[PDB]
RNA sequence: CCAGAUCUUAAAGAUCAAAAGGAGCAGGUAUCAAGCACACCUAUAACGGUAGCUCAUAACGCCUUGCUCAACCACACCCC
């Protein structure tokens, strides 16, 4: 009556779930690119910071930790 | 930390006649030393409700209200440093110190001298609500430290180049 | 006899939001205005900073505000003339005796 | 005129208040009367079961 | 709120009104949520000093776009 609808929802997690197995180190690969790319526009965004307000170096002392890039 | 002493003899046993009189046995079994836990939170709320009150004899006021909740919260507080996983002490503590803070900015927006009094004699410190609950998250705090220290670093050679501009011309104007 | 400011702000009422500015408060005024839509009538905010001389100024007060002849910066429009109620510490206008919220401190039938 | 006919109008609410709030101290102390009087009682209740 | 231009006349007026402002109203998108110096004082106009300012009542972005029409706003080959 309803279940139908659960049903429904049922297959679509399950087909899913399976995929994601299937599929998973292809996934691993993306996701660990797109961290990298993350903490490049991050860094890209400090050092137009510093840049823009003139100085040429990052201010002293300043190592722009990884955040995203942390170990798991 | 106060210390509401072994032999207190309890609070509804203070000011019946003739106690002192009674031999050291009995004496004994009405001291705080026989006591609950309770009894030690009955005198410790008293004792506190003459320190810093005008009029112990109104439970309705605020300020009183404030002192009894003080009173509670500094035992949960104890309790919690015992037991360190009780989540549900953990949850009347905050609340209750929630409470407290509401009244506390209730009496500030009513009586204020009454108020200064309060938070100097229960050490209790108000602070304002920030506008703007975040989450300060691993991106926004160390951008927010980049920025400060950048701005630092810029404020720090417009003042050298300043310093040089005023040793210039003034080298330049005496001769 | 010329003085005067091309704002529409002439005298304002508002709370004390913030002093943390040497010598200026932060005030959030407060008007009713009426949305359209549904005909009724909300309250719009609105800040201003104020010049305040004395540093006379805890958050929470309600206060009164003049349009200043002469900006005195570009946000800094108007002069702080009067506070209307300290914060916790209230005169009631009408019977001229301290009071804490509803409560009168000091009754009014009691002189002497 | 206005402004003077406002105060004088504030005046005379003013005293009617007065009134009002001298009454309301006297049937005030009547509660303190009887409060008083409870109060006592208890007070010796709970200090004869004490003892 | 008006500097300025112009007309008239001695002046005063008057027409068009740049710059500067703000009671209020003003496209979509919050999967754009933080912006990163964006404030104030002092006083002499500088030295110096406080550490602020904007923002979930939508800041800061991105997309789309002439308009609320006795009219108004903008452009004038391109690089605002
Ligand atoms: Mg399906
Ligand atoms: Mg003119
Ligand atoms: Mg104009
Ligand atoms: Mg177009
Ligand atoms: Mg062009
Ligand atoms: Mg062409």
């Amino acid at each position: 009556k309803n279940i139908l609808k659960i049903r429904r929802r049922k297959m679509n997690h399950h087909k899913y779930r399976k995929l994601v197995k299937r599929t998973r180190f292809l996934r691993r690969k993306v996701r660990e690119g797109r961290l990298r790319q993350k903490q490049v526009k991050f860094e890209r965004d400090l050092k137009r910071i510093w840049q823009k307000a003139g100085l040429k170096e990052a201010p002293a002392g300043w190592q722009t930790p990884k955040i995203y890039l942390k170990n798991q | 930390q106060d210390d509401p002493p072994p032999s207190m003899l309890l609070l509804d046993y203070q000011n019946v006649p003739g106690i002192h009189k009674v031999d050291d046995v009995v004496k004994r079994l009405l001291s705080l030393e026989m006591a609950n836990q309770k009894e030690k939170l009955k005198i410790k709320k008293m004792q506190l409700m003459n320190k810093v009150l005008e009029n112990p004899e109104d439970t309705s006021s605020l300020e009183a209200r404030i002192v009894a909740l003080t009173v509670k919260i500094r035992n949960y507080e104890e309790h919690m440093q015992k037991h360190r996983k009780d989540k549900a002490h953990k949850r009347f503590l905050l609340m209750s110190i929630d409470q407290r803070k509401k009244m506390l900015k209730n009496l500030r927006e009513t009586n204020y001298a009454v108020f200064e009094k309060i938070c100097k004699e229960l050490g209790i410190e108000y602070t304002f609500p920030p506008p703007y609950h975040r989450k300060a998250h691993r991106r926004w705090v160390t951008k927010k430290a980049l920025c400060t220290q950048v701005f630092r670093e810029v404020q720090k050679l417009k003042k050298q180049k300043r310093a040089l501009r005023a040793a210039a011309v003034a080298a330049h104007k005496q001769g | 006899s010329i003085a005067r400011s091309s704002v529409h702000a002439k005298w304002v009422v508002g709370k004390v939001i913030g002093t943390a500015m040497q010598k200026t408060a932060k005030v959030r005024v407060t008007r009713l205005v009426l949305d359209p839509y549904l005909l009724k009538y909300f309250n719009k905010r609105k800040t201003y900073f104020a010049h305040d001389a004395l540093q006379q100024c805890t958050v929470g007060d309600i206060v009164l505000l003049k349009a200043l002849p002469v900006p005195r910066t570009k946000h800094v429009k108007h002069e702080l003339a009067e506070i209307i109620f300290k914060v916790g510490q209230v005169i009631d206008p009408v019977t001229g005796k301290p009071c804490a919220g509803t409560t009168y401190l000091e009754s009014p039938i009691s002189p002497e | 005129e206005l402004m003077a006919w406002n105060q004088a109008e504030n005046q005379r609410l003013h005293e009617l208040r007065l009134a009002r709030l001298r009454q309301e101290a006297l049937e005030q102390e009547r509660r303190q009367a009887e409060e008083a009087v409870l109060q006592a009682r208890e007070a010796q209740a709970w200090a004869q079961l004490k003892e």
